[PDB]
């Protein structure tokens, strides 16, 4: 009866602009997925390089805060 | 494939600007000519500042000079000072006294910069037959006439600014077709 | 084709490119929302960069 | 004897799509040879090209003090700007004359606006989205305020 789709939904009548904040390229090459942390205090995203790195979505005023190999 | 063919569209861009066309770029909107997007000149209709003027000379000086130290022209009469927001210039036969392109004097000046003008056509013209230029210029006179009868002052005393945003537009013109004509000589090389 | 597309369900006609400005070419009982390109010098202004991506985007 | 067939015919896709896959491999290995001789062209165009760029319209030379387009041209070496600041707090207060075209105000403009230029033309050269949205009006007009400034 009360799952919620999103934990924060897009706000209202929220329409993205295009405007480009972060261009970041820290990943050496294709990058698999992305994934934003439920709290959308992170996310991550995985790449062909056999690296992980994980995002503070609130420094997307950028550096890959974490990293794994 | 996505990626070799951007790498290619970069190359094809490149080749496709000069170094002098992607630093400068001239075009102009009704009598405005503009260089890096800043208006020369003003319309009379229209409360433009002088300091973008001011801007408009740092650019239109640094372009002169710059299309010159390429070509290895040294100027026979005055010394370019580029300034973003106060260019001026300076005499090679007489240091003791000057006189600024920027506004907010100023007459001397630019005549001295059409000086410049003149020189750099006079070397662009002992390049190839086939160069000229859509407007002339008189230095002596301190004016600047169309050929495709009108005839208007650079001097901007004495005379209204839509005579003389005209005429800079115009000047900017040749500076169009001297810029295509040094890119000309260097795009392929 | 690295265009971010912005697809309204409740009214198909409001949908639009993200990924890009006005500089790119504009656009069986299934409801089928359908994106044709429209049938389209002065230096208005210097070329910007591409904002967009330059390769296949994998993820949103 | 429908799986017979099936054995022999789901045999051959695996024999096919083995021989495809090894094809695509190499494809896209020679592929990538021909991709880095794209980006080694683009890298020597490009350097190239800057190297005119500076050498004709931006030349940068150290004097300690560093200039642009001409020793007529500078800005200090450690980045302490704190007199052009103190300058402009003291003109907005107290304002005073602009006796002579050395003046600080005048010369920094001028290197802060040709900078912001150069900026703009290698972020295009190199392809490079600059994180900061800036254009060389930024630093042309009026003498800018503090905040504006900073």
């Amino acid at each position: 009866e009360n799952a919620e789709w999103e934990s924060k939904p897009p706000p209202p009548g929220w329409r993205p602009k295009g405007l480009l904040v972060a261009h970041l390229h820290e990943h050496k090459s294709a990058v698999n997925r992305i994934r934003v942390s439920d709290e959308h205090s992170l996310f991550a995203t995985c790449s062909n390089d056999g690296t992980v790195k994980i995002w503070n979505s609130q420094k997307m005023e950028t550096r890959s805060i974490l990293t794994y190999s | 494939e996505n990626q070799m063919r951007y790498a290619q569209t970069q190359l094809d861009k490149l080749k496709k600007t000069n170094v002098f066309n992607a630093t400068f770029h001239i075009w102009h909107s009704g009598q405005f000519g503009t260089i890096n997007n800043f208006r020369l000149g003003r319309l009379p209709s229209v409360p433009v500042e002088w300091n973008e003027i001011n801007a408009a000379w740092g650019q239109t000086v640094l372009l002169l000079h710059a299309l010159a130290n390429k070509m290895g022209l040294k100027f026979q009469r005055y010394r370019l000072v580029p300034y973003g927001n106060h260019s001026y210039l300076e005499s090679l036969t007489d240091k003791s006294k000057e006189l600024p392109l920027y506004c907010s004097k100023f007459d001397h000046a630019m005549v001295a910069f059409l000086d410049c003008v003149q020189q750099f056509k006079e070397e662009v013209e002992k390049g190839e037959t086939r160069f000229c230029l859509p407007y002339r210029m008189d230095v002596e006179k301190g004016k600047i006439e169309d050929t495709g009868g009108g005839s208007y002052s650079i001097k901007t005393q004495f005379n209204s600014e839509e005579q003389w945003t005209k005429a800079l537009k115009f000047m900017l013109t040749n500076l169009k077709w001297g810029l295509a004509w040094v890119s000309s000589q260097f795009y392929n090389k | 084709d690295m265009k971010i597309r912005f697809w309204d369900l409740a009214y198909p006609e409001r949908s639009y490119v993200v990924a890009g400005s006005t500089s790119s070419p504009s656009v069986e009982g299934t409801e089928v929302v359908q994106e044709i390109q429209n049938k389209q010098t002065p230096r208005r202004g210097p070329e910007s960069l591409p904002v967009g991506h330059h390769d296949i985007i994998t993820d949103v | 004897q429908k799986l017979y067939s099936r054995a022999q015919r789901h045999q051959e896709k695996k024999e096919k799509i083995q021989r495809h896959n090894r094809k695509l491999g190499d494809l896209v290995e020679k592929k990538t040879i021909d991709l880095r001789s794209h980006y080694e062209r683009l890298a020597n165009l490009r350097r190239s090209h800057i190297l005119e760029l500076t050498s004709v319209i931006f030349p940068i030379e150290e004097v300690t003090s560093i200039s642009i387009t001409g020793p007529w041209i500078s800005l200090p070496n450690n980045g302490d700007y704190s007199a052009y600041y103190s300058w402009v707090e003291e003109k907005k207060t107290t304002q005073g004359p602009d006796m002579e075209q050395s003046n600080p105000a005048y010369t920094i403009s001028a290197a802060l606006c040709y900078a912001t230029q150069l900026v703009n033309i290698l972020s295009h050269i190199l392809d490079v989205n600059l994180p900061k949205k800036l254009c060389n009006s930024e630093f042309c007009g009026e003498n800018l305020s503090k905040q504006k400034f900073t």
